[PDB]
RNA sequence: GGCACCUCGAUGUCGGCUCGUCGCAUCCUGGGGCUGUAGUCGGUCCCAAGGGUUGGGCUGUUCGCCCAUUAAAGCGGCACGCGAGCUGGGUUCAGAACGUCGUGAGACAGUUCGGUCCCUAUCCGUCGCGGGCGUAGGUAAUUUGAGAGGAUCUGUCCUUAGUACGAGAGGACCGGGAUGGACUUACCGCUGGUGUACCAGUUGUUCCGCCAGGAGCACGGCUGGAUAGCUAUGUAGGGAAGGGAUAAGCGCUGAAAGCAUCUAAGUGCGAAGCCCACCUCAAGAUGAGAUUACCCAUUCGUAAGAAUUAAGAGCCCAGAGAGAUGAUCUGGUAGAUAGGCUGGAAGUGGAAGAGUUGCGAGACUUGGAGCGGACCAGUACUAAUCGCUCGAGGACUUUACC
RNA sequence: UAGCGAAAUUCCUUGUCGGGUAAGUUCCGACCCGCACGAAAGGCGUAAUGAUUUGGGCACUGUCUCAACGAGAGACUCGG
RNA sequence: AAGGAACUCGGCAAAAUAGCCCCGUAACUUCGGGAGAAGGGGUGCUGGUGUAAAAGCCAGCCGCAGUGAAUAGGCCCAAGC
């Protein structure tokens, strides 16, 4: 429960190694933008090439 | 599957029992993906019961629907839209009887800025 | 389970007559202790049948020595050959575990025949 | 010597002979698809890395159609081994009707994946007492004697469980009533839903 | 079954009560279904019969909730729970072993109890 | 017992529950000798720790006693095994009481009732699943097996044969078979149990303007069930027979010592011991294996590298045989991968309406009716579209022959 | 002295016997050897009364044989 | 399930019973009590007829279940204080 000794900060970051965030795949400039994700909706209503608000 | 919804089955049946009538009094609806998945199972088969216009079987659907006032108006005037019953089971479904099931389409809306909630739009056609 | 219904549909016997939930049934069994193939007739008020497939079928509750007894066996078992309805008993529900008490009028009365 | 390339469709019960209601089961009995022999010289063992389950175009790979390279034709999905062989052709061989290891079959499956469990749930120790004002129930027990500043290993304590292949011995069915596509086996044949049940026999027999 | 349970009578014994102690299983059974020799003792008895206050005796189990599945696969016979007293061996105590019984005792050494049993099932 | 050397800025000290492990001075199972052993049953020791070594009553408490047992009802060690796992019947608060002692204040392990057991895992260690690299190319399948684990038990009956033995009584050895008992693996078609979106009945209550038919709430209002899946008590399984080295023991021939002598060479036999053999984990087995196939050998001064990209692999999505999540598997329309649709089971039990009878309550016809979740077959009706990222061009040295 | 006595009192010791109990140091009844009972520090009785303390029995029973199932909350996956 | 307290120092907790009516009710007693002793029965609806002041009747209809759920005593024996 209660820790014994001090974490050395290098080992603390060695705990913090796998903790990182993962980039989501973003569809890039479509006309000149704007963006969606694949399997997701654009800001212009577009999923599967048709506007749905 | 037929899942737990994060709510007591009282409120699964009940929250379901609200959102179905909401999703027919409005046309297409954006709410979250899990309740969208129970739409995907449930509201398909029970508006498929909506295809048959039995007064007895739609009376069994009278549990599934509830008393409403339309905003697809003018229900209050001469007849354009019904109540929750007895005409929209053709005003919708006459388009929908040649089709062999499969009346919603589900589209993954951009997730919500509240608590990172990915929510969706379901449509009926 | 269509290959299940193929294989388990095969080799079964058809001749088992229809019957609604339980009643007193003439049973025609062949078991023998003397290894001489002796007819063992059995009787007693069936509770009902078990459901769910060709295997899972009825019991027989014979109480007729002051002890309730049961006999669960499949219909298509060739060791039994013949079973007969003595009273066409029709009651409300399927599997009368309410049959566990008040012996008299449940015993003489389950018929509701037409 | 046992081309038992196939899955089940489930678990049943049938009377077979002189009645005798037996928990009964089956294997799909798909035609065997055995590759070449691959003798002891190039690789010290004997067995066959037999192919099985007949893919469509999508599930393949240029080492899979490229396994129809060094095979002749028809890439497949699953590959096991069988030591004890007869050998007919490089890629695909003879079907169910031959049986050449034994009818107490020692059947091999890959068990049902029930997940991570409780401590008792398959490790089978005594669940703790409930009543009488004690907190302790559903927790397996102490494990470290005091004289070492250690704990030992070996004692099963927890574990994500179920995907563990088992080779149970002497499953009891006789010379099988065949088909183009059945194999009668008995009852609690291991494995899972959509699991291949390939089996060598008579290793304790 | 479980031991240390009071059971009713099915034989000319006069012992109104019969609670066994432990059936062997070598030393390691916690079941007495059918076909097996158990170790009774009595707490209540008739004005007749042998003797009443806690007497270690031997017995044969007769009625259970259900014993073993038959090699038929047809299923097991009676509902409630009873047994009879052993007459020092596989002999029965008296003539009227009253109430029914099943055939699955005769395969032990019990066929004389079966002979003094009116009907089998 | 003694010893005061750590522990007074904390070594929580009974017994029990759970969970075990080792030791052998071996309790049973194994072999063998001796016997004041005719056997049967015994005594006795030698080798043996592979496995197993009961359940209750009483005793807070060890010890011990009783019952009934089996193969036997082992002895110990381990912080009298284990309280950051647990209980708190035991001293070990304060109360109160007795007895006894003390004028008293109180006391006396003398008794008894009641009496105040926290910790949100940091490391190491455990259990299970992952990422990053490596295994002189990138891959993708296959396995060997260096090694590591698991598991080992035991009745009962018959035959051999009431023979041998033995006046008899009694009762074999060896060896065949059959059959339990646990323990443990698998799995839920069976006995079932359970089932929170399945069907029935049904109390009370509000509401669907009326009723009917329904809804909500009353633990899931209660109850009869029960599809799936899960689960034992449900179902099946094992510990077989081997090999080899043997311990103990028993051998031949033999030698000082012409004899003798299982020993000194030299040769045998010989056990649940050991090891292999039965099962599982297994090349991060850096020695990183061995095999099967594919891509190949690119563009840029490429010295350095850099950037393509093959073969792929992946993101992303769908779902579950899988699952905390990752990861696994199934798939991504060249489609049954999930949901719907259709058909059927599926359990329920004769829907509703309508009509008939009946003062009504109700009965009956339509009508195995009607309904129906995780159950199978088909069905593209939706969703797996579109897209994007990572990802080899393979170094030396020697011989063979490159 | 009366009267009670293995006492909430006897470690004397599982006192003895009998009953409950197959199994019975605890329980009851007698015995009474009273270390060390005991009379207004009341003693012996005493129905009803007790969140009493025990001992036995009936009833019901997942406490336990030997567990298993589902519902909710954390846990745990992510966002704050 | 089946079995019951075999668990434990200890049926500890949970279980189960309870409403209303109507029967019936030991022991001792300080004669009130005990005692709701215990144990038993009934309990839904339909039409009558009688119930409105008023239960009971009759028949039927039903029921797994009739204080249909909720809410509401486990009892007994004995001893000590």
């Amino acid at each position: 429960a209660v820790p014994a000794r001090h974490t050395s900060s290098a080992k603390k970051n060695r705990r913090r190694t796998h903790y990182k965030l993962t980039a989501p795949t973003v569809t890039f400039d479509e006309t000149t933008g704007d963006y969606r994700h694949s399997h997701r909706v654009s800001l212009k209503g577009y999923y599967k090439g048709r506007k749905v608000r | 599957s037929n899942r737990k919804l994060g709510r007591t089955s009282s409120q699964r049946k009940a929250m379901l029992r609200d959102l179905t009538t909401d999703l027919i009094i409005n046309e297409t609806i954006v709410t979250t993906e899990a309740r969208a998945k129970e739409v995907r199972r449930t509201v398909e088969k029970m508006i498929t019961l909506g295809k048959k216009g039995d007064l007895s079987a739609r009376r069994a659907a009278a549990a599934y629907v509830r008393n409403e006032i339309a905003i697809k108006d003018f229900n209050e005037e001469t007849e354009t839209f019904p109540t929750a019953l007895q005409k929209l089971f053709n005003d919708l479904a006459k388009r929908y009887e040649g089709r062999n099931g499969g009346y919603t389409r589900i589209l993954k809306v951009e997730p919500r800025r509240g608590d990172a909630a990915p929510m969706a739009i379901i449509e009926l056609v | 389970m269509n290959l299940i219904e193929s294989i388990n549909a095969a080799q079964l016997r058809t001749d088992i007559p229809d019957f609604r939930p339980g009643d007193t049934v003439r049973v025609h069994a062949k078991v023998v202790e003397g290894t001489r193939e002796r007819i063992q007739i059995f009787e007693g008020v069936v509770i009902a049948r078990k459901n769910s497939g060709i295997n899972e079928t009825y019991t027989v509750r014979k109480i007729s020595n002051g002890v309730g007894v049961e006999r669960i066996f499949p219909v298509h078992t060739p060791r039994v050959e013949k079973i007969e309805v003595i009273r066409h008993g029709k009651v409300r529900r399927a599997k009368l575990y309410y049959l566990r008490a008040l012996t008299g009028k449940k015993a003489r009365i389950a018929e509701r025949r037409r | 010597s046992k081309g038992i390339l196939g899955k089940k469709v489930g678990m049943t019960q049938i009377f077979t002979d002189n009645g005798e209601l037996i928990p009964v089961t089956v294997i799909e009995a798909t035609p065997n698809t055995v590759l070449q022999v691959k003798s002891v010289e190039t690789d010290g063992y004997e067995a066959t890395q037999v192919g099985f389950d007949t893919l469509r175009e999508v599930l393949t790979n240029k080492p899979a159609k490229g396994h129809a390279a060094k095979a002749n034709t028809t890439p497949k999905r699953f590959v096991r081994e069988f030591k004890g062989l007869e050998g007919a052709e490089v890629g695909a061989e003879i079907t169910v009707d031959t049986f050449a290891a034994g009818d107490v079959v020692d059947v091999t499956g890959t068990s049902k994946g029930k997940g991570f469990q409780g401590p008792i749930k398959r490790h089978g120790q005594s669940r703790g007492p409930m009543a009488h004002g004690s907190r302790y129930h559903r927790r397996p027990g102490s494990m470290g004697p005091v004289a070492a500043n250690k704990v030992p290993k070996g004692k099963k304590l927890a574990g994500r469980m179920g995907n563990k292949r088992v080779t149970v011995q002497n499953l009891v069915i006789a010379q099988v009533l065949p088909e183009k596509n059945v194999i009668l086996v008995k009852g609690n044949v291991p494995g899972a839903k959509k699991s291949l049940i390939v089996v060598k026999s008579a290793i304790k027999a | 079954i479980q031991t240390e349970s009071r059971l009713k009578v099915a034989d000319n014994s006069g012992a109104k009560e019969l609670l066994t102690i432990r059936v062997l299983g070598g030393s390691s059974r916690k079941f007495a279904g059918i076909g097996d020799i158990v170790v009774a003792t009595v707490k209540s008895a008739a004005p007749g019969g042998a003797v009443k206050k806690g007497e270690v005796v031997k017995a044969v189990i007769v009625r259970t909730k259900s014993g073993a599945k038959r090699p038929d696969g047809s299923y097991i016979k009676f509902d409630e729970n009873a047994a009879v007293l052993i007459r020092d061996d596989k002999t029965p105590r008296g003539t009227r072993i009253f109430g029914p019984v099943a055939r699955e005792l005769r395969e032990g050494g019990y066929m004389k109890i079966v002979s003094l049993a009116p009907e089998v099932l």
